[PDB]
């Protein structure tokens, strides 16, 4: 059967018995910068499979009335392990991703997950004309949580499902490479996002890469007497990661 | 946009037996429709969308 | 896997993901009449695909005490768009059939059923020596149903079910093209019935080439809870229909 | 027919183990038996069925 | 799929669908003893397919505290048909077994089973320094059963599960042929066990060949509703057979 896949990453491996077809990017396999794109003088650190590995982000937990979480993954891999010590060292860095996000449940539940990855989510806030604080773009390793209706919190991200953020129609979000998680059928969900930049490096704390969302569109239901608590565990790996002008340690 | 001269036709999704579940499983659930163009697909005329709306410049 | 299969047939489609094997006639596919066994003169109507596709019939309701139902085909697409309309204004007819019976459950359901197309089942009267109405041979597209214990409504065909309305044993209807729906399994219930008559073309109104019958041998049994409503849909093809003989509208 | 010369054994099935169910699953189910003859199967001596019986005739 | 399975021995046949794979011996096949091995001198019987058969034993229930269950088989096939019979006149015998064992539940039960073929696993009395009587280790076609506690009746096995009559860790019996009855997934238990003793033909009455335990490690645990009594079914077959100095009929 091809719904059965094995990913072996560093000292790390994922195994699936319900996949469905493992989503991969935008066709594009991530790679180290060649030396006819580069801008950067000296030798890069290629670290080692020290970095190029699996790290497990919190769960959160899918009730009936969850609207969606997202994360910031630059900045969300900011204390996992030597990955993130790179970080604070280096002021340019490179990497692809392989974002692996399971969940599951039985087969007297129903319920569908819609899972994103949108470069350059510039998030939108609450009240209009106010500043945004970094804490509610991106939390470390924890999500922020979207709402039904409209949010006021003051120095918050306007937070609706119906607007993920951004302000375009939820629905149109399939653009990105996406999985869903019906529970029906799937575990599956990869994206191996390459580096996708307008600059052949970048800062890896002032500059977020892309952002993952997990949004129900069916949302979950099940009868009375199915087990209730339902998680969601998100894990992600660096791929072809690169670092470069090293100094003193930096910005926590 | 809407002519008469080029009406399409409609789109009926239908009943055809019925949902039949076990017991303790919840019989109400969901369809999600999608849409997108073929191979054969083409646009003609470039004019401004009717969803834009300025008042007044944005500062 | 082979339980997936599509049936297309001019401008529709069935898609079914839980067949077993598609059932199919005699050994003989359907084919137009050639010309070494014809006997009318004037050249056929090979309509065209306006005719070749799948008409829908009415809904019957599955229940625990249900009996079974019947159809007269050459009589039941009487008013299916343009086929009906030749049936109308032509004297000679023929063709091939698909018929294709859908039917679903839950895996927590129980019940089979037996789909068998009868050529010239010629039903009995309720009571012996006295005539039948034509409404309780054939009701267009609305099922006839049988019952447990013998009927004696006048002018009304003899109906129990372990006679068939024909008078044999109801175990020894498997002698015709058939499948059985088990809800653990199927729902694969194709006959390609090809031409079956003893002439080279017959009259549509004036003769009933076969007779469909949906007989649950095992009945539909489930616990509190599940679904109760269990429809059956009984979707119908020509095949290789031909025409001779115009003149005018027919009998209505 | 019946004679005692050429008597031919005895079928049964047995409940061997259980029928086994979850929950909300009823438990009295229903086997359905089959019969037909394999391909060196042979019949030879041409009689009238029991089976028929007429009084008068049919008019 | 390798989940089907078929067994065809003398007149009898085994058709399991929840296969998962069917286990068989130490890598060596039953076959008949050869002549350059051999110690006696007179013509073996190799009787016919008419030991070479499978014959059922008797059903044991599966409850939720249940712990588990055993066998002697060269004794306990003593009085299964013509088997039995050549056991009781010859003075030699030899044979390899196919044993297969059944047990079947639903998708909505848990619970996990081990079965194991013990070469001469001899049992400890529940009282030290005691006889043990031959009804309390071998009862012929019926189940003598373990216990959770320390057993003292008197004349009796020591039956605790976690020291399997003998003595060891339970957990360390899967040194030995083996398989589990997983009710997620199988029902595949065969044991093709090879002749195995320290002499190449022996007695079958004085001597007890292997011993098969049917233990639950992780016990029967269902919902209410469902069915609470589930059979396990053992059944077995002697294979290659042979029987030497034949005399007058033996011990019952």
């Amino acid at each position: 059967s091809d719904r059965v896949r094995s990913i072996t990453l560093g000292n790390s491996t994922i195994t699936t018995q319900e996949s469905a077809n493992v989503v991969v990017g935008y066709g594009v396999w991530p790679d180290y910068l060649s030396d006819e794109e580069a801008t950067a003088e000296d030798q890069p650190t290629q670290p080692d499979v020290a970095t190029c590995r699996f790290y497990t982000l919190d769960s959160v937990s899918w009730m009936k009335e969850s609207q969606g979480w997202w994360w910031k993954f630059p900045d969300a891999l900011r204390d996992m392990g030597l990955f993130g010590q790179n970080m604070q060292y280096h002021y340019l860095g490179r990497s692809g991703y392989t974002i692996h996000v399971q969940c599951n449940a039985s087969k007297f539940h129903q319920g569908c997950l819609l899972v994103v990855c949108v470069p350059e989510a510039e998030m939108g806030a609450a009240n209009i004309n106010e500043k945004i604080n970094r804490e509610h773009l991106s939390n470390g390793e924890v999500a922020n949580t979207f709402s039904g209706t409209k949010s006021s919190n003051t120095n918050d991200v306007q937070q609706a499902v119906f607007n993920a953020g951004m302000g375009v129609a939820v629905g149109n979000l399939t653009i990105f490479p996406h999985q869903w998680i019906n529970l029906r059928t799937n575990n599956c969900a990869t994206i191996v996002m390459p580096y996708i930049n307008s600059v052949p490096m970048d800062n890896m704390f002032r500059h977020y890469n892309f952002t993952l969302m997990i949004i129900p569109f069916a949302k979950l239901d099940y009868a009375a007497g199915s087990s209730t608590y339902i998680p969601i565990t998100v894990t992600v790996a660096p791929m072809c990661a690169e670092y470069n002008g090293l100094r003193l340690a930096g910005h926590q | 946009s809407k002519d008469i001269y080029t009406d399409a036709g409609f789109i009926t999704c239908w009943y055809q037996t019925s949902i039949v579940v076990p017991a303790e499983v919840q019989n109400q659930s969901v369809i999600l429709c999608f849409v997108s163009a073929c191979n054969d697909f083409s646009v003609r005329l470039l004019r401004d969308s009717p969803f834009v709306r300025q008042t007044a410049f944005y500062q």
